[PDB]
RNA sequence: GUCCCUACUGAUGAACUCGUCGCAAUGGUAAUUCAGCUUAGUACGAGAGGAACCGCUGAUUCAGAUAAUUGGUUUUUGCGGUUGUCCGACCGGGCAGUGCCGCGAAGCUACCAUCUGCUGGAUAAUGGCUGAACGCCUCUAAGUCAGAAUCCAUGCCAG
RNA sequence: CUGUCCCUAUCUACUAUCUAGCGAAACCACAGCCAAGGGAACGGGCUUGGCAAAAUCAGCGGGGAAAGAA
RNA sequence: GGAAGUCGGAAUCCGCUAAGGACUGUGUAACAACUCACCUGCCGAAUGUACUAGCCCUGAAAAUGGAUGGCGCUCAAGCGU
């Protein structure tokens, strides 16, 4: 019998994933993301916009 | 019209089918090829119900009925019975019976005027069959085989009985019933006519292995295919049958 | 049923390569000189044996797969005898058998010598000798292997002709219309070309008449020659003409189209009538569309009538181009076969003692119809939609959608979801598709 | 063609190899001796077993001399070892019984004494035809 | 799926035939070979089953 | 799906709960648990064992004649689906349940007067 | 036995780690990957199957499901990761206001004697206008990170166990740009996330847990017997496992008061069995009822995550039509769904008469 | 007729302030086979017979889990019956190294019970494209396409 | 029915983790991680590679035992 | 039976010549047709047959993972002087 790692089996799996499971999970994720977004929305140095320095080795100690 | 089909790959159509002159019952499984052939041969003339009895696909061998009623065993569940009622019109009365012999399609044969049952049923079952089907019910054996529902087919135009019945036995059933009766085989020599055929007054469905001579026998016996089909053809044009089934 | 199940017969080189590869690869091939002498002996003895059983299995398969000419129906027996030179066939099989015996003897002798061997070199030489002696034997059996391969292919391609079945055997002279009639009557592909010996073998097709299955056998074509001096292909037809209970259809052409005189056809018939000893004999005159029967000299008309006034040989007329009477010839000849066969069956069943046979009782039981003594009929209610209904045809454009086409369009076989509530007849049709309360 | 039923669900196997079983049809045999089963997966040291609706290859111990000459295929119709049907209902029969069947799937007898297992009735159409009680 | 830059036409010049035109010879020929290889028969008789999609003519557009 | 009643004791035999036995006579014995199964296999009498509805109704510990008790029955001639019928059936179920409970209280008090 | 699960060492951590999140591509919408829960037990269901091709089609089949109590999960942190030649590296983390006593208990070991001084200076780092520092950390995540995760902890306070220590984990955000997911996490700080917002019904998921321990077990039960490939005696059980492909059949809201009700049995009842879940208690919160068995002991922490790959079976696309939910007592051979049913069945008793 | 060291399997561990949350070098690695429905009594075939890809569903072996249910186990010595003997009798109990018998929850188990077991690239045999050697030709020399349960990884286990 | 096998029952005998206290003997050149090579079917120390992290507990099914040759 | 060079047996000649075999293969039931040998036109300058001598591949291999000493080495860190 064809193994689970066969090239043909992988091709058929790819078509099934692209044609049916793809759209189904897309709509499912759309609904879940909508719900989660709904419940979630339910000077540079002194402002933080300019990212600065906070607070074994790679080079040889000179 | 006599046609040839198989359920999935099985030629025993009587196991999975049940025809009366007012409804058809078809087993549920996989594809709708069986449903398609049955509806093509019964094009909405009578209702057809895709059903299950006892969670099983042998509805033909588990059920029996006529144009005036339908009969199911006690193992039938209420959802299935509700399905049957909503699928069939009010002009057919459906009853479930608490009988020990649950193989109703194997123990009860029925035409829309008479009936013939296994000699080992109950009295209460006898009167309730006689009431629900509204037919005269008798107690006989065929070919010394107790399963008349399995080893014989019947209609209001004819009857096919076990190929190995004696002449006087055939005459006795003819006198009892009143319908012209001929003994013949189905599905290439099979003895289970009840399981290999399902026959209504205007339609027959046999298995695909049913040979042409025995299909001609079937048509001539039950006046199918309009034409003539008297059974007088069986008597007169006998060369075909004597050659084929010798 | 057939002879297509003959396994391929190798050539000598292929057989040698197969047997030696097999004993090389399926069996260990690594021994060392420092091992026990008993182990060395066992190793080489096992090698020689395994080779012997491989050869014996192959040769036995060859000998037992091919049919034995003794137990066939003499139709098939004579057909094989004329088509394969049964003498050469049997001597080839005998050479295979004696080679099998020689190989098994060589194996036994060399196993004994190996038993009494005393060194690894001796064992190796004894193995080499045994396996090479068996090879020389095969190289001797080069040619019979080729002959057996050829006959195997020809038998695998031979048609299935049932000796005892209701048969229409069409014979006659080259270019009378046998192949044309065969293609016009059945669906077997028999070549039709205007040259002499187009059909050079036996062809078979099948027919349906009164729900019985009939055989039809097209023969090559016989030529005015005393049987002893005929060709092989010609004898293929004569064996068919001889060992088949059938209706012989001898084709004569009223017109001189074929190339042989009407006197020549009349001659051949009178010559092979002993072949048509008791088979049902029908002469059919074809090519009426070019020369009708009435357009002849009354002298030949009267010779034909004199042939008619003899036995139960029957003259029919047909035309394998306009198909004017092919169906009529079919009907008449097949009906006569059917009635003759049922008659002989009834006679065979009717014993002298007067006791009806069991099979005859059974067929009478299957023929008898049982009817009520009173003779009263029973009323049935056929709905008028049945009589005013239109038959289903799968090629019609405006058919009805139908459940199988519905599932095919809306999915596949294990995909479509069947809606079981669509046929529910309720009071309010909106109440459909409702979860029915069940427990409380 | 091996008489292995198709689509059969997983069920508890209760009739092993080397089993004594009753005969449920009018074929004239009384008991059968299961010596092999069909469609089994050969694993080391396990004695194969079959449930109702499974073809086994068995020899008749006592019965009709004509039947007591050959080894015969047979499908078992009743199983005393409990098993569960997909409707969740666990169940078992009073004994262990089967019917002699030809390799094609046609029974030699004409009537089956006692009830018939639902799985066997589903799998073999002939048993559903010659069955008296189906549970 | 074809190599970039090849045009495919079902012409109404002959029945049941196809044209694969292009500018790169390697791409054109490799695409033709790919279609020929994908439509190939399995476990049948070559001498008996003659069906397929096969290259017929090779040349230049102008 | 149906709420079966145990053959031996009479408690509700829910699906996936228990074992059923098939006698050769052709009718099925459904038991709700291993207690009932083992008791029947030992062939004890449910009519005699005092933890069974059979014993309760034979010794007169539970009412056996009441219109509330004739409303309940297995139905052998099926009916067509009818939404208002089913809803009114639900409401009737509630009413009959409370009436049964209250009459059962009265029966118990009249017995243990 | 198996040469894959061969270091038969006990799991180093009782919680279990995801070890693989589904591959991220910005095209999908922004969402969280995993969640936690606590195992309660199993119950029995019957399902009107709709599976074309199976003999159980259009029939009722008895099926085994497991209950996982999942109270709302509080989001308290956001971790930003960078991609390096040595792998993924935690660039930096940002916590939130007012971490709860349960997550602080997770941080501490001897919580009773300790001075509960966790994240005090971090609360000051917010409240003292170092929002500049917190924003610079957020922009560092936006500008330098490629994988963003959310620190989330459960509510043992709602879960009915003697424990009081929460369970933190990092749940990866998928489907969007780094800026979008950072904004999502920052907006999600200090708000519980619900299991019906993380998963939904009929979604085949993956469960990660620690399978029950059995201690020192001989080869007969360790390997199923009659070099490192030879069966040896040692620790069997307490093993980290990730079991795949388990269809979530129902998400119960907990507050519906009819969690165990289906459309066919109009019985107002909850999932909690009559007498409570054995050795666990009552499921009074949102619950996930999942097909089949699940690794782990009752009341054990669970990790529920999405499948790493798109599904290849009709089993995942299937809709589930429940018929009834088992509520009978797991403490023995029960037969009554509700106390009202038991009272109506058995009538009144001596204690009832003496009390009334 | 001459209880110890080491390997393997697991379990602890000081030093780095304790703790939490992670990364992944390296090491192991896993799935296997059969059957049924549709294709289809179609292709093909004189006839008898009679496939395959796509789609669907199960089963065997192996592996990892699990206690809804079912079966087994009983020191729950939980409840009841009963033998000998004893505490004057009843009640309630003791002894017979768990007296024996029935049921027996919890727990543990059982393909005797149930659940799950996944996707990319590169290759061999081979089939090719373009094109020299060699003014024909050529799958090969330069370049290059596809292709086995093969190789290497992800998924998985250890860290 | 058995000059056959297995399981259940009984009896006989040997079968036992940690703490307190008491407390041997066998045996012991020194040791003890592997693979290839080390002509004398010889390796445990040598060559050159794999490598290689303190201190311990438990299990144990492997090695630390064998010829002498007509 | 059919066999026209090509299912078979034997010889294999002459003319025309530039050259063409009572024919090297494909093909037909036979033909027909194609093709080879050979010949002419175009092109234009070196070819092609057999051996010999270096180097390289194969010229036979089992079974714990390992060995030009190891790394590694390709107009060498290989080979000859
Ligand atoms: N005009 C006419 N010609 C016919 C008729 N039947 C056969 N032929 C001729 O027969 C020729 C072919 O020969 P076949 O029909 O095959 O005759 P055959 O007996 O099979 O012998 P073969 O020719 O060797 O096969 C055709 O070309 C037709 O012209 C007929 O009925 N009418
Ligand atoms: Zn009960």
């Amino acid at each position: 019998a064809k193994s689970a790692r066969a090239s043909r089996i992988k091709e058929n799996h790819q078509r099934f994933k692209k044609n049916i499971a793809g759209p189904v999970e897309a709509a499912r994720l759309e609904r879940l993301s909508a719900k989660l977004m709904a419940i979630a929305q339910a000077s540079g140095v002194k402002s933080g916009k300019s990212i600065g320095r906070k607070d074994s080795s790679i080079v040889f100690p000179m | 019209m006599a046609v040839r089909a198989q359920f999935e790959n099985s030629n025993e159509v009587g196991v999975f089918a049940t025809l009366t002159n007012s409804y058809c019952l078809v087993a549920l499984g996989a594809s709708e090829n069986f449903y398609s052939v049955f509806e093509a041969e019964l094009q909405d003339v009578i209702p057809i119900c895709r059903t299950t009895i006892a969670g099983t696909r042998i509805i033909g061998r588990l059920t029996a009925g006529n144009r005036k009623g339908l009969l199911v065993p006690t193992t039938t569940t209420d959802q299935e019975l509700q399905h049957l009622r909503n699928s069939l019109p009010d002009d057919i009365r459906i009853q479930r019976i608490e009988e020990r012999l649950s193989a109703l399609g194997n123990v009860i044969v029925c035409n829309d005027h008479t009936a013939l049952i296994h000699p080992d049923l109950e009295r209460e079952t006898e009167e309730i069959i006689a009431d629900v089907l509204g037919v005269e019910v008798f107690r006989q054996t065929i070919a010394d085989h107790v399963l008349v529902g399995s080893y014989m087919a019947l209609s209001n135009q004819g009857g096919l009985v076990h190929p190995k019945t004696s002449i006087q036995d055939q005459d006795e059933l003819s006198s009892l019933l009143g319908v012209p009766l001929v003994a013949g085989s189905v599905n290439r020599g099979s003895n289970v006519i009840g399981g290999g055929m399902v026959v209504n007054d205007w339609l027959a469905v046999t298995g695909l292995d049913t040979t042409a001579p025995e299909l001609s026998v079937i048509e001539s016996v039950f006046r199918l295919g309009e034409g003539a089909g008297p059974g007088a053809i069986n008597t007169s044009m006998k060369n075909t049958i004597v050659e084929s089934f010798y | 049923t057939g002879w297509k199940d003959i396994p391929p017969v190798p050539t000598a080189q292929e057989f040698i390569d197969i047997v030696l590869s097999r004993t090389q690869r399926r069996l260990p091939t690594q021994i060392r000189p420092g091992f026990k002498i008993s182990r060395i002996r066992a190793f080489y003895t096992r090698k020689v044996k395994f080779t012997q059983e491989t050869c014996s299995e192959k040769f036995g398969a060859i000998i037992s797969s091919f049919p034995v000419l003794s137990d066939q129906h003499p139709f098939h027996r004579d057909l094989m005898n004329i088509l394969y030179d049964a003498d050469h066939f049997k001597v080839a099989l005998g050479q295979i058998s004696t080679a099998k015996n020689l190989i098994e003897t060589i194996s036994r002798d060399y196993v004994r010598l190996l038993k009494y061997a005393q060194s690894l070199y001796q064992c190796k030489q004894l193995k080499r000798a045994a396996l090479g002696r068996m090879a020389t034997l095969i190289k001797r059996l080069k040619d019979p292997l080729i002959y057996l391969d050829q006959v195997r292919q020809h038998l695998a391609r031979l048609p299935d002709i049932n000796p005892t079945t209701r048969t229409l055997l069409v014979a006659g002279f080259p270019n009378v219309g046998k192949s044309s009639f065969v293609r016009s009557v059945t669906r077997a592909d028999t070549p039709v070309e205007p040259y002499a010996f187009t059909t050079k073998s036996l062809f078979v097709g099948h027919l349906d008449y009164k729900y019985l299955r009939y055989q039809v056998i097209d023969t090559p074509g016989i030529l005015d020659h005393p049987l002893e001096e005929m060709n092989t292909i010609e004898m293929q037809s004569v064996t068919a003409l001889a060992h088949l209970r059938a209706a012989v259809l001898y084709f004569m052409d009223i017109s001189e189209q074929c190339g042989f005189s009407l006197k020549a056809q009349i001659n051949l018939f009178k010559s092979i009538k002993p072949l048509f000893a008791n088979k049902m004999v029908f002469i059919v005159l074809n090519k009426m569309d070019i020369k009708k029967f009435e357009e002849l000299d009354p002298e030949m008309q009267q010779e034909i009538n004199d042939l008619t006034k003899s036995g139960e040989v029957e003259i029919l007329r047909a035309s394998c181009a306009t198909q004017e009477g092919v169906q009529e010839v079919k009907n008449h000849v097949c009906e006569r076969l059917l009635v003759e066969r049922v008659s002989q069956k009834l006679k065979a069943g009717t014993h002298s003692n007067g006791n009806i046979g069991t099979r005859l009782q059974e067929v009478m039981a299957r023929i008898h119809v049982a009817t009520p003594m009173d003779g009263t009929t029973r009323e049935t209610f056929i709905p008028e939609a049945v009589k005013n209904l239109k038959k289903y045809d799968k090629n019609d454009p405006n058919r009805r959608v139908l459940a199988r086409d519905i599932e095919e369009a809306n999915g596949g076989a294990g995909v479509f979801n069947v809606d079981l509530r669509k046929d529910w007849i309720l009071e309010n049709p909106e109440w459909k598709y409702d979860k029915i309360p069940e427990i409380f | 063609k091996r008489g292995a039923p198709g689509g059969k669900l997983k069920m508890t196997l209760g009739l092993p190899v080397g089993a004594i079983m009753n005969c449920a049809d009018n074929s004239g045999a009384r008991n059968l001796y299961i010596i092999a089963v069909k469609g089994a997966g050969a694993r080391l040291n396990r004695l194969p077993a079959g449930g109702v609706g499974d073809m086994v290859m068995a020899t008749v111990k006592k019965g009709k001399p004509e039947l007591r000459k050959k080894v015969h295929p047979a499908v078992i119709v009743r199983q005393a070892k409990p098993w569960k049907r997909f409707d969740g209902v666990f169940l078992y029969f009073e004994d262990n019984a089967g019917v002699i069947v030809n390799p094609k799937g046609e029974m030699k007898g004409s009537a089956i004494t006692g009830p018939v297992g639902k799985e066997a009735a589903e799998l073999w159409p002939r048993i559903a035809s010659n069955a008296g009680v189906v549970m | 799926v074809m190599a970039p830059g090849v045009e495919v036409e079902i012409s109404k010049a002959q029945k049941d035939e196809l044209i694969l035109s292009g500018n790169s010879l390697e791409a054109v020929s490799q695409s033709a070979a790919d279609i020929q290889q994908i439509c190939k028969v399995r476990n049948k008789d070559i001498r008996k089953f003659l069906d397929g999609i096969y290259v017929s003519e090779k040349g230049n557009i102008v | 799906m149906r709420i079966e009643n145990c053959f031996f004791c009479g408690r509700p035999a829910w699906p996936s709960k228990g074992i059923t036995f098939m006698r050769n006579d052709g009718k099925a014995f459904r038991f709700c648990r291993s207690k009932c199964h083992k008791n029947f296999k030992m062939k004890r009498n449910p009519r005699k064992l005092k933890w069974t509805k059979a014993y309760r109704k034979n010794a007169g510990k539970e009412m056996v004649v009441d219109s509330t008790l004739q409303f309940a029955a297995r139905r052998n001639v099926p009916v067509r689906y009818n939404r208002e019928l089913w809803q009114k059936t639900l409401k009737a179920m509630e009413r009959i349940s409370e009436i049964r409970a209250r009459r059962e209280r009265v029966f118990y008090k009249k017995r243990m007067a | 036995g198996s040469l894959a699960f061969l270091p038969r060492k006990r799991a180093a951590r009782h919680r279990g780690r995801v070890k693989s999140f589904p591959k991220d591509d910005p095209k999908k919408p922004v969402h969280l990957t995993a969640a936690m829960g606590y195992k309660a037990g199993m119950t029995t269901i019957v399902r009107d199957l709709d599976r074309p091709g199976a003999k159980a089609h259009k029939k009722e089949v008895v099926e085994a499901v497991t209950i996982i109590d999942c109270p709302p999960m509080v989001v308290v942190g956001l971790v930003g990761y960078i991609e390096t030649p040595r792998g993924l590296r935690s660039l930096t983390t940002v916590w939130a206001e007012h971490l709860s006593d349960e997550v602080k208990r997770r941080f501490y070991k001897n919580w009773y004697k300790s001075k509960k001084k966790a994240f005090t200076k971090y609360a000051k780092k917010y409240a003292e206008n170092n929002g500049a520092s917190i924003t610079r950390e957020l922009e560092r995540i936006k500008k330098y990170c490629t994988v963003v995760r959310v620190l989330a902890h459960t509510q043992i306070r709602k879960t009915p166990l003697k424990q009081k220590k929460a369970h933190l984990m990092e749940i990866q955000i998928n489907g969007g740009s780094v800026a979008d997911k950072v904004e999502f996490g920052r907006s999600l700080f200090e708000k519980p996330v619900t299991i019906d917002t993380i998963f939904e019904k009929d979604e085949m998921i993956d469960v990660i847990a620690v399978t029950k321990g059995h201690g020192f077990v001989g080869v007969t039960a360790r390997w199923g017997t009659k070099q490192w490939t030879v069966a040896r005696a040692g620790q069997m059980g307490y093993h980290h496992r990730t079991s795949v492909n388990h269809k979530i059949y129902r998400i119960g809201k907990g507050d519906d008061e009819a969690n165990a009700s289906t459309e066919t049995d109009l019985t107002k009842k909850k999932i909690t069995p009559m007498g409570g879940f054995v050795r666990y208690g009552e499921v009074n919160n949102d619950y996930v009822m999942i097909k089949g068995s699940v690794p782990g002991v009752k009341k054990r922490i669970m990790t529920l995550r999405k499948s790493l790959f798109t599904h290849t079976s009709r089993k995942a696309l299937e809709k589930v039509e429940l018929k009834w939910i088992d509520t009978s007592s797991e403490f023995g051979h029960g037969a009554f769904q509700t106390a009202a049913e038991k009272k109506q069945f058995m009538g009144t008793l001596k204690k009832d008469l003496q009390t009334s």
